[PDB]
């Protein structure tokens, strides 16, 4: 994986360049937002379970999805689905701390679209589950962090569609 | 010309398109 | 409405058993369990070899509790009977993922691993590669000293569930291992 | 069924069914018309065993229908009585199948994780399931009541 | 896999239906034939080797198939072929006990047509090997079981062609 | 037995015996009294079954009692009937337990290797067993004769 | 393992004896208790967690064992201990169904004394945990089954001491 | 191309092109870079696609490589794969242009008459093309594999 | 061959050939012309060899060619000599290869299962091979007869 | 795999033919060149490392390939590349000893073109690395063996392009 | 030896030795007296050989014997020739064994780690061995010199 800082280091390493003014400006733009990323992660982590619960309630359950014939019918599959939800939330929190989406590609999106096609897992319904968790997250983390958390949820959801 | 396509007489690990030319058939004799 | 069969099956948890062995505990039970090692490790889908490769002295070592199931599996991995039939005919890249599955029940994880095993097959050969796996963290937690390995379909690494579904129980073994007499192919029919 | 369980063992050992396995399929199928008849009594009274269960459940543990209770309110209760209706249905399935395969995939594997999420109190639920045994069992002959009772006690067993 | 008892349950579960009269009638139709299925399996199992021998003798050997250039030439391939035959016989016996062909799809037919195309294995000749084992089986198991055993051999053979 | 087989599978999934893997045991218990009775009946006529099996065998396969035959001579024939007495005994064991279990460990696992060493023609041992089925079966009621017959056909099957 | 019935079969097999009359008395007894052993087994199963929540209460917790310095201190070890308890209960239920203690030797007692010495697990305290579960079991199963269940708990406990 | 097709329709009407046609051209230009890339990828694996197509073909239709078959023999088979190489080439041309255009003039108009003369079974040539689709398609991403697949199915269509 | 065997061991240990492996290739190839002469002589007398083996066989085992014998009759005997012709051929292959790889894949791996199905007595096939050794060996110089004899005794060994 | 000799044996085995004059002539044509193949292998093996170093020096390094942005930039990738080179050299030595290219297909070329496309490994540059090792080899092994070694390097390189 | 290597492969596949394995033991043992003569000659000239290798080495690499060289000085040079004496000894062992088992366990497995620790330049040890080949080879007949040379080139190979 890479973060903001190693994204820059590797981009310069392939050119064998010492870090110059443009590089140093990018890294500053990361460091200057760093404390806010940490606070936001502590809110998400400590509200993890409630975010999933409120996101499922707005976007998944009370529906045909949870009824016989639906993909989140059976305690087995309901458990698998909210298990997935926890992955998304947790990794988006990593991406936002790192200030780089590369981890969402390497460890979450790669092959996932076809995995879901192969099992029958409804893609559009999963995206709504992602964009509902974003909605909840953006309330809990506040002005400071709302836009920055949000983008990695949006990265996740356009990665499936 | 058809020289590139020619070395395709090797077929696969073991795939020859059908019937191995003349094939001895000893059952009459036995 | 979708039935219980629609998502991730329901026929695969039934079909995966965990056999352990119980040192002081019946030949028949031992046998079935022993037979499953052969079925997972060297493919043997019919679950038993016509008194072949097998394990003269290998069976007595595993029973007697002189050797433990993990160990017996490791012996089985590096042997002629195995080298021929799974490494005799394949470039350096599909034999690695085949050694992976039988012993880890899957496919290669990422591109960074198509490196760890290809270099071990590069330089230390096949025997070292077999040992590398039987001693990894993943092998150990899942089947440890005494669980006979089984197919897995694991959820987690991303992409690995569908790769696993495809490598095992979706795509079988092609290619005859020996190179002795090619099958001719012009004769599908048996008329008489 | 007994079959789904009696074949899986065959295939896993790469073999045809044993005399034993064949015998139990035999004895099982002979008990078909009768097992069908025990599962018809229970569908007759489907909503009445459930209502009666609901009451017993709440005497033995009411707090669930109280201010800070998971089943507090008319529609939080409608859901609870509905889950009791679900499990009675699965019990009728199990009785006609002669084992739990169906009961298990539909309503116990994953049930801990489901209910932990909902923070429904699961252990109260086992008692609720137990109450249905008491009602259902009072509508069946001694012999049929026992045969039914095994499947109720299974769910009670899993569930926790 | 599924069997007649299990299929009735999963077919109703996806509709969330209690077993009703129609369901109960189907299950009876299975149970009422059950003892006969068991007896038939014990005949097949205990005559396994003779059935293969007589089926090969009527439909495979004494032919170009066993001669040089033929797919069951070499002790290696002759062994592989009668090994296959044993699979078919054994699984058909499972399908007939279960009263459901689903196992023949899951564990035998899936990919097999193309596997045989890829190795060069003659499909038509293999079908005759299946329909010869059926012929032998139908004699050995008797009036009681003949039709019921037969169908899963016919399932196998239209699965390849 | 049926018990041993059920239990061994149970401990294997870290689970409790379920409502199916109880029904078979119940069937077996009722069956066992009948099963015990059949074994006793078979035991009573053992000498007649063996002897008449031995005549039926040597007509059908006179080659084994001929110059180059494994059972050629008076004491090569005496041991042959003794082996037929062994297998009838194991068949009574199998019937009574309700599961073949012990017979396998006692007389089929290793039997190929034993007889190959002695150079005994295995398929003619299978014939000797069919011959015993025919005799034993003529001393039992239709229903009991079938129940016995499954165990005879198993041994015939395992020598294969 | 062996049960009542296979205990007899193997004892005669080594002598190559057909089952004789006294032996047959012994099998008659096992079929006589077969109903009660099954009804009784069921009761234990669904009430298991309740049962186990009474043996610990009267023989393990509220003590130095659960306090710092005690072997069932830490949620880890408390969990391991009641996990063990479930093994004992479950296997004793197997032994009692089989009417033979051989499974308690093969799969529970073998090496366990020294395993407990090596970890420091208090043996005497574990025996009390066994004899408390017996006490509870004997109430729940009733006159019919009390003595028969009890013996395999007593087998377990003299196997450790 | 897409250009040629749009223009020819424009000129026939003798009026400058109009917004739409233009939109298609714009789509094609963006598509062309991707289209050019797919053709290059197909070109790289040509020998593998042809050879594996040729095996897939002769399994599915062994009659063409048999006594009375059009492709019977080593050099009647060599020309057959060469024809398969021809059509893969034309498929790369079709993909890149964005319109089939040139491929039609090069290899379908007149193809019935050519092959009828040579007595080549046309529908088994269509099979050889399906076989190439299967191989080529396994070397391309889902999106690019579909885009390629349209041109394979066209050729299959035109030999009909 | 000797080459295949040496190399496979080399590649499997990820290494170049040993001095030993190189030496045996050298000694082997030096015996090339001699090994080719041994195969020629035997190829040249093939029809004589199988028969004299066939006479030696039927004296020693007149039963195989008797009522209940696998080779009883004119065409059950014709196939039997044809199998003897097969194995002599494989023996010529082995001699020119300098090991059994070819002999093994073609005619011993699977041979137990094949002949068990056909119910052919394996040890009398081993006798037919000894009989061929005796004939073939009488048409070769002492040194060449020994070199040939190793391959005959191998086949005799593998049918065991 | 197959060599000269087994190539002939398997070609005749599928026809069930004893080796005839044409076959015997082919095998002679192999045996008669055998001693020279061995000497050539001993030169290659014992100069292995020097051949790679001189081949890399003429065809790979001192270039953009070894600079940032190049595929053999980083000690990791430089090591992987000359590791590959050793494979090629070693297997070509096997092919030349066997007098058959079949091993180069089975254990080296199969899937390698696409493997290199997937990693980004430059194919044309790798071919030059092969044809440079051939150049060095042909000097070291001498008149006797030059043409025979050369062909399996040429087999390798038209296998990638 | 050749014996050890053959046997270990035999035992590991649970089988008797192959015709091939038997043949190489025979060819090997026939070369016994010759191999013993090759070892004797070289043992008889050991002091001369090590020295001429040592001169050839220090001309080609005067640096090793230079300020920052591993073998710089009189006693850093004395140990260096002693190591050259060690390897010549192991080469005589290998020649009489007919393979490297002994040479390998005694002086190549672990040699990288040993010399890396001592900071000895490995490739110049390989040169010292080539130098010994040159001297030793000049005291042997053409045929014996080649046979010896394989073992020298092996050691040169293993230090790599
Ligand atoms: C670490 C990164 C990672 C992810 C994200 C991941 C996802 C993933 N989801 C899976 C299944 C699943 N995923 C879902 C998800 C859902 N069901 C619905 O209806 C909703 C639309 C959705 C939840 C919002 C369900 C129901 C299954 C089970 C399918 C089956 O029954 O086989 C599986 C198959 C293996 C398994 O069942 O565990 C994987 C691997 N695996 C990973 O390694
Ligand atoms: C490779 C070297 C090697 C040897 C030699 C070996 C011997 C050996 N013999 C064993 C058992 C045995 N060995 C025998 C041997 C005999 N019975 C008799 O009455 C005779 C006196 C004797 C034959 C002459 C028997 C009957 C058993 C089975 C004991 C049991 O039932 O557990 C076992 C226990 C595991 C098993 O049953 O296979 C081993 C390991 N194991 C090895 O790895
Ligand atoms: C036994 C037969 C066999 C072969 C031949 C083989 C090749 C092979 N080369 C690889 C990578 C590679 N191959 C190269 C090769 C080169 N880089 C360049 O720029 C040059 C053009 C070229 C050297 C001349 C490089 C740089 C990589 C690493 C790619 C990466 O970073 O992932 C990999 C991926 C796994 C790994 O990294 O080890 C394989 C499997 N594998 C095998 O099993
Ligand atoms: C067949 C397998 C299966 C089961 C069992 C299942 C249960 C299930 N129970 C639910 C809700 C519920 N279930 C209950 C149940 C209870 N409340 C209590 O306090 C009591 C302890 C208990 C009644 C005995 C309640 C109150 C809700 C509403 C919770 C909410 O909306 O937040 C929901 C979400 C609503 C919906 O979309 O249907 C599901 C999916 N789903 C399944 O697929
Ligand atoms: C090259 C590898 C190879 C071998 C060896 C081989 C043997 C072989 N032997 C056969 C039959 C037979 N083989 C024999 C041979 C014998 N009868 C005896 O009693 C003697 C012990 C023995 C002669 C020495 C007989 C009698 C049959 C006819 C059996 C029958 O038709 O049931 C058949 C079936 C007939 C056919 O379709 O050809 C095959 C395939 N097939 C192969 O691919
Ligand atoms: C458990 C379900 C299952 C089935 C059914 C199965 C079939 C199967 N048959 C195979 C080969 C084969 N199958 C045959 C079959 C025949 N040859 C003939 O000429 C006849 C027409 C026919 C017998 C009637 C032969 C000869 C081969 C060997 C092909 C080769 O040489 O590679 C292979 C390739 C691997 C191997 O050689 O074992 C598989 C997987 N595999 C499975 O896992
Ligand atoms: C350091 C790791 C560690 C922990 C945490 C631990 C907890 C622990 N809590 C206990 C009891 C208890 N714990 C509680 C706690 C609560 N009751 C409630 O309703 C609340 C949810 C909660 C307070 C926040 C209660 C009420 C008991 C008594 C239960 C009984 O006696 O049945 C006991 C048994 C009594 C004893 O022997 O000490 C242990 C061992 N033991 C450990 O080794
Ligand atoms: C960023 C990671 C990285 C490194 C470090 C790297 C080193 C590197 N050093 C090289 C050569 C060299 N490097 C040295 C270095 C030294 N000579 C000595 O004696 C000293 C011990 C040492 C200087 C401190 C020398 C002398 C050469 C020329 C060797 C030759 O041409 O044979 C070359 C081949 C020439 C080229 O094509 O560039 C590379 C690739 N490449 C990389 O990608």
């Amino acid at each position: 994986m890479q973060d903001a800082i190693t994204a820059v280091i590797n981009n310069y390493d392939v050119q064998g360049k010492y870090l110059d003014g443009a590089a140093l400006d990018k890294l500053k733009a990361y460091f200057t937002t760093g404390a806010v990323r940490v606070r936001a992660a502590a809110v998400i982590s400590s509200n993890a379970t409630t975010i999933i619960k409120e996101a499922a309630a707005k976007a998944l359950i009370y529906s045909d999805l949870t009824r016989p014939g639906g993909n989140m019918y059976t305690t087995r599959r309901y458990a698998a689905c909210i298990r997935d939800m926890d992955y998304f939330l947790r990794y988006a929190t990593y991406a936002m701390l790192a200030g780089d989406p590369s981890i969402l590609d390497e460890r979450v999106l790669n092959g996932l679209k076809e995995t879901y096609n192969s099992l029958g897992v409804p893609i559009a319904a999963t995206v709504g589950g992602i964009q509902a968790m974003k909605e909840v997250v953006g309330g809990l983390v506040g002005p400071d962090a709302a836009k920055e958390a949000s983008i990695y949820f949006d990265y996740l959801s356009s990665g499936l569609s | 010309p058809t020289a590139g396509l020619e070395p395709f007489v090797r077929m696969s690990r073991m795939i020859r398109s059908g019937v191995p030319e003349d094939r001895e058939e000893p059952d009459e004799l036995w | 409405g979708q039935s219980v069969e629609v998502g991730v099956g329901t026929l695969r948890r039934q079909l995966e058993h965990i056999y352990r062995i119980a040192p002081d505990a019946t030949r028949s039970e031992k046998d079935v369990a022993i037979n499953a090692i052969y079925r997972q490790v060297l493919d043997v889908f019919a679950g038993i070899p016509p008194s072949y490769l097998r394990l003269s002295e290998a069976e007595s070592k595993l029973k007697n509790n002189e050797i433990s199931v993990r160990e017996f599996v490791r012996r089985l991995g590096r042997s002629e009977n195995y080298r021929k039939r799974f490494f005799e005919p394949y470039s350096s890249p599909k034999v690695v993922e085949l050694l992976t599955k039988h012993f880890l029940g899957r496919a290669p994880i990422s591109q960074q691993e198509i490196s760890t095993y290809v270099q071990i097959l590069g330089t230390k050969g096949l025997a070292a590669a077999v040992d590398a796996i039987v001693e990894s963290p993943e092998y150990l937690t899942i089947f440890n000293e005494d669980i006979v390995p089984y197919r897995r379909y694991p959820t987690l690494p991303a992409g690995n569930y569908r790769a696993s579904v495809r490598v095992n129980d979706e795509e079988l073994i092609s290619q005859s291992w020996s190179s002795l007499s090619p099958t001719y192919t012009g004769y599908q029919y048996v008329t008489r | 069924s007994v079959l789904t369980k009696a074949i899986v063992n065959a295939d896993a050992e790469a073999r045809y069914l044993s005399p034993g396995e064949l015998d139990r399929i035999k004895s099982f199928v002979a008990s078909g018309e009768r097992r069908l008849r025990i599962a018809q009594t229970l569908t007759e009274a489907r909503e009445r065993i459930v209502k009666q269960a609901g009451d017993q459940l709440f005497q033995i543990r009411p707090d669930v229908v109280s201010p800070g209770g998971n089943a507090y309110g008319e529609k939080m209760t409608a859901l609870c009585l509905r889950d009791l209706d679900y499990y009675l249905r699965l019990v009728t399935y199990g009785i006609v199948a002669g084992d739990v395969t169906p009961i298990e995939e539909i309503g116990i594997i994953g049930v801990k994780e489901m209910y932990n999420s909902l923070q429904t109190p699961i252990p109260a639920v086992a008692e609720g399931v137990r109450a249905m045994k008491n009602v259902a069992t009072s509508l069946l002959s001694g012999d049929d009541a026992a045969e039914a009772g095994f499947y109720f006690d299974y769910l009670v067993g899993a569930m926790q």
